[PDB]
RNA sequence: GUAUAAUGGCUGAAGGCCUCUAAGCCUGAAGACCGACUGCGCGGUGUGUGUGGCGGAAGACGACCGCUGUGUGUGCAAGC
RNA sequence: ACGCUGCUUUUUGAUUCUUCGAUGUCGGCUCUUCCUAUCAUCGCGAAGCAGAGAUUGCGAAGUGUUGGAUUGUUCACCCACCAACAGGGAACGUGAGCUGGGUUUAGACCGUCGUGAGACAGGUUAGUUUUACCCUACUGUGUGGACUGUGCAGCAGAUC
RNA sequence: GGGCGAAAGACCAAACGAACCAUCUGGUAGCUGGUUCCCUCUGAAAUGUCUCUCAGGACAGCGGCGACGGGUGUAAGAUGUUGUAAAGCACUAAUGCGCUGCGUUAAACUUUGAAGAUGUCUUUUAAGUUGUUGCCAGUGGGCAUACUGUGGUAAGCAUGGUGUGCGAGAAGGGAUGAACCUUUAAGCGGGCUAAGGAGUCUUAUGCAAGGUGAAUCCGGCGGCCUGAUUUUGACAGCCGAAUUGGGCGGCGGAGAAAAUGGAAGGGAUUGAAUUGCAUUCCGAUGCCUGCGGGGGAGUAUCUGAGUAAGGGGGCGGUAUCGUUCUGCUGAAGGUCCUGCGUGAGCGGGGGUGGAGGGGCGAUAUGUGCAGAUCUUGGUAGCAGUAACAAGGAAAUGAUUUGCGCUGGACGAGG
RNA sequence: GAAGUGUGAAAAGGAGGAUGAUGAGAAAUGAAAGUGAAUGGAGUGAAUGGGGGAUGUUCCCGCCCGUCUUGAAACACGGAC
């Protein structure tokens, strides 16, 4: 009855039931907490999963601690990053009930892959602007922008239909938040304006799926006995006889993959142009940022890009969110890298710039 | 075929005491809607009611929680779960009887200017513990409900505009009185009153 | 992040003295609640969906993500 | 100490109310959940508490509690590691989940008993493990836009 | 009841520790299952004796149906019997001291001795109003409770005594329950109560006083009983007025630890879960009162629950003899609609059908179905599901090409 | 060691369908279980029943029969129609 030798389970039960994601585009769940005497600026920004590569750093700690300098190589992905538009203005006031949102502003010309997102693709078949401005001034507990991204750039994915959002504006005095919204309506703004190098972020978005999945996989439990009738990958006690019934936190065969997460603390490394040369490192040659061949299933990167330290949610070309922290940060060890990997991944590459592999070979 | 309504005020009235009588009045065909919810007390002391709250949240269906009971934590869905259990409401006479009843937080616009009543036995000044009691806002902000001081601003920002509309109405209250007492007020009249 | 348990303290009677307690107050736990994170119903709104075909990052079948002729073939690049 | 008063239902008895036109009877392996009468980890008292190491008590069930030799064993007993290697319930949890070593009809050997056919909770060896395609439960999936609010349900890091 | 066996009780035409086929044979069964229409009047036993008797039977007890026939299941006045409870030491058996008293006991001890039981006389005491006999059934596993014993650490344990219940007893109440409290049985009206209750589920009012599971400990109260101290200055540490020791009766707190989430019936309640009350009210199929129906009775009336079981009066199938009618101008059967009857059942109307069909009295019976792992026939769900097949191609296919391995003769059997 | 009788007075005639002919009549009668088509009503509650009222429901009451048994709605047995 009492049973020997405990074991912890197998698996979370925070993240039960395990079901498909309803949007490739999933919206956060919070955002920062404001603190306005700072100037205004954005917490969140859209960009499409590239690739991952290598990096070698050195590890500053020059003083005569017994390690001066040592030498890391870290994984770091790669996510392309076009400029983007906003077009709208947004306000929510206070309730007995919670937060109301007003009524909304349009800018003057909404673009024609908005309207594919809003009405289908077969949507082809005033001082009102100005009494809205006032509601958002007089009431409005709080703002937010609408801004939409621009896939047509990047034409390996084939879009013309955008992702749309809304994205909290942070900077104080809510009419402070407004005119500088007035002022940026159908114009860009660009991922060098919202990230710094060194910073801790976080990203949000759907895992790559795998379908109809045993309970060895989904869940990680053992295998039984080579001599064991009626197969060996399953679980062989449901429960008990009391209750007679099956509980909720029993492990089952079922989906498993393309589920919504949320990630936190990934730190930024670098932010470019994919038209121009990679450098601040220590070495002479060129090296724009893409390897030999291109990214495998995925084109070359032209327009401006971010890289980060680690594993990214989700599968090439996938669209993914980017947060601002919500919580305390120290200050980030001071980062140095002096080089940056840029062979073939398809096969085992040992040329960096296709130039050093024409000499080696003369003809 | 009944068509009568009733605006009742919780503000200083004991809990148990109000929900036995609003269930009468709604299975005698009457329509009830309570305001300020979030005043209504408790009797005694707030170690002794989140000890009663705490054993409630602790009942829950172990096979599977999203079959089992729904704990609410606003006061005017919570309220509204008192009345609900004065009576049999899987009954179809009893599922009637819940269509007629409102319930809120605070008091709404829209009923801004007509008159409130008490029910006469659920006032706390009548029990022995006067001046020990919690309301039922405060025990309930401290397992997780956020609208409370929202809720004392829409009533007070009410309660003024309530009075200033009474401060108009008073004073034509004199300007009329003068006229009944005129001259040729009482002549004229006289007259109407003369053709019966 | 807020409020607490055991314990330790402040002011203070009953009981002219005394006392952490009867009214009140300060502090305090891998615990409680909340936040963050995942899922579902219901609401609101200057807002209501490409019949078919073809692909995939999606998939037992239904569904989901895309386009609305830009495929196939061939050349170069990058690899075995 | 000598005496006296209780609680639990984990032992083994006592009883014979339910089931003999059948409720698959020991242990292990696998997997989930609950109790506290707390072994370790967190907070805090006492001392015949100098320090160090331990001993005794209270709040507290969130998270942990292992790898081997001999035996079918439960149990037991040793070796090595460890923050620590606590105790229990769920039809003595769990055989249309497995395995079949114990028990285990029909073959056979030995000892004791019987004139004999045969007997022994005495030892030994060889001995078929059937059927879901139904209802419910549970896991996904389907039940006809775009951007969001807010109620309910789940819930994660722990230790050296 | 024989065979055959390098032996396993193996094998002898898919069952072998005694084959198969027909008969005797509807073999016997103290054991299991089933046993067919309505209304109405009465109504049990689960105990004693004997039994190769113990899951059975006989005899006796309790009940039904009769028939015939004239004259006390309670008390009072008198007078007998008894050896328990309690108590006691007079006998039998026990038990401490002091050197005559004090102390402790008894199912198999009794000097005493109840309450209660039990005989007889007198209706020439009260109150009330049966004898003899015939033919026969079921039953012989009981159980609960108030009070009262015996065995057992104890038990929803086993076994006795007296009454009343369930059994064979509905209905109202106790949230729910064979047995608890009220009360004994659904016709149509009008009145009133019982048990239990009157915030809300859910029919229906108030007034008052306190308050906010064991040994073993702790506190309180305009409560009560008993003592002590004090204005000649107490108690506490000069001050100016009450201070204090033991107990008792209510009330509260420690002692107080279990396994799915959970229970004064629930939401709740600071008296809407405590105590004391009554001048109001609600509440049965019970009571009173007016009609209707049955059965008794000596004919102004009284009386209705019921298993096992027994008696009276009715409804329906098929025929005979014994009388009396109807059908081609459309019988029976079958289907829908409609009247009468407490009921078993009996009539009429419209389609369909295409040849016979009834009433009343006596008489003869293979005379009435929901059940028997009932017999035979037909039909559902499961379910368009499990299972099985879809063999390499070329518009055509006597042509081209791709794959597999049995191929050809005699006998038995067909 | 079974199961299986019936066009009509007359063959006066049919036998895939449709259109027709003959006949007094398309032709012994033709129940229940169960099913298809059309049309009326209701439903997301296991269903079904009694009282009281009504062109479905809303209030009250109501666990599945037969049997053995001290005792059955029974996790006692028999029972798809």
């Amino acid at each position: 009855s009492c049973r020997k030798f405990n074991a912890p389970r197998h698996g979370s039960l925070q993240f039960c039931p395990r079901k498909r994601s309803k949007t490739i585009r999933p919206a956060a769940g919070a955002f920062p907490a404001d603190d306005r005497s700072q100037p205004v600026h954005l917490t969140g920004f859209m960009a499409y999963k590239a690739g991952m590569t290598h990096v070698v750093r050195t590890k500053t700690q020059v003083a005569k601690n017994k390690q001066l300098s040592r030498e890391i190589m870290d994984a770091v992905t790669v996510l392309e990053a076009p400029p983007m538009v906003v077009y709208g203005i947004v306000g929510y006031e206070k309730t007995v009930t919670g937060l109301r949102r007003l009524p909304i502003v349009t800018a003057a010309y909404v673009s024609d892959g908005v309207l594919r997102r809003m009405f289908g693709n077969r949507y082809a078949s005033g001082s009102v602007c100005e009494s809205r401005v006032e509601m958002i001034k007089e009431r409005a507990h709080c703002v937010r922008v609408l801004v939409q991204t621009q896939p047509t750039l990047i034409k390996g994915l084939g879009l013309k239909k955008a992702h749309i959002a809304e994205i909290q504006v942070n900077g104080g005095s809510i009419s402070e938040k407004v005119e500088w919204a007035l002022g940026r309506l159908e114009k860009e703004i660009a991922i060098g304006e919202v990230f710094g190098v060194n910073e801790n972020i976080d990203t949000i978005g759907v895992t790559k799926g795998k379908g109809f999945q045993g309970t060895v996989k989904r869940f990680g439990v053992r295998k039984q006995p080579r001599k064991s009738r009626k197969g060996i990958r399953k679980v062989a006690c449901i429960g008990a006889w009391h209750p007679s019934r099956v509980m909720y936190s029993i492990a089952r065969a079922g989906q498993m993959g393309f589920h919504r997460r949320t990630e936190k603390n990934k730190r930024v490394y670098m932010i470019g142009n994919g038209s121009s040369n990679i450098k601040t490192e220590f070495d002479l040659t060129e090296k724009p940022i893409s390897p030999m061949g291109g990214f495998p299933h995925y084109g070359e990167v032209r327009n401006d890009f971010i890289m980060v330290k680690g594993a990214v949610v989700g599968a090439r070309k996938r669209v993914v969110t980017l947060r601002k922290s919500l919580l305390r940060q120290r200050a980030g060890e001071e980062l140095v890298i002096k080089f940056v990997d840029t062979s073939s991944k398809i096969g085992h590459g040992r040329f960096q710039t296709s130039a050093e592999k024409k000499a080696f070979y003369g003809a | 075929e009944k068509k009568e309504h009733v605006i009742i005020d919780a503000t200083g009235q004991v809990a148990g005491k109000l929900a036995a009588k609003v269930a009468k009045l709604l299975l005698e065909g009457v329509r009830v809607t309570v305001v300020c919810a979030e005043e209504a007390v408790f009797v005694g002391s707030l170690e002794r009611a989140m000890d009663k709250f705490k054993q409630y949240l602790n009942k829950r269906c172990l096979v599977n929680p999203r079959r089992g009971p729904f704990h609410f934590r606003e006061p005017r869905m919570h309220l509204a779960k008192i009345i609900r259990r004065m009576i049999s409401y899987k009954k179809p006479r009893g599922k009637a009887a819940m269509s007629r009843l409102a319930t809120y937080e605070g008091i709404p616009r829209e009923l801004e200017g007509q008159p409130r009543y008490k029910v006469t036995c659920a006032f706390v000044k009548y029990t022995g513990n006067p001046n020990r009691y919690v309301t039922l806002g405060k025990l309930l902000s401290m397992f997780g409900w956020k609208h409370a001081e929202a809720a004392k601003s829409l009533t007070d920002e009410l309660k003024e505009r309530e009075s200033l509309a009474s401060l108009q109405k008073k004073d034509l209250d004199k300007k009329i009185e003068e006229l009944k007492t005129d001259k040729n007020f009482e002549n004229e009249v006289n007259r109407r009153l003369a053709m019966l």
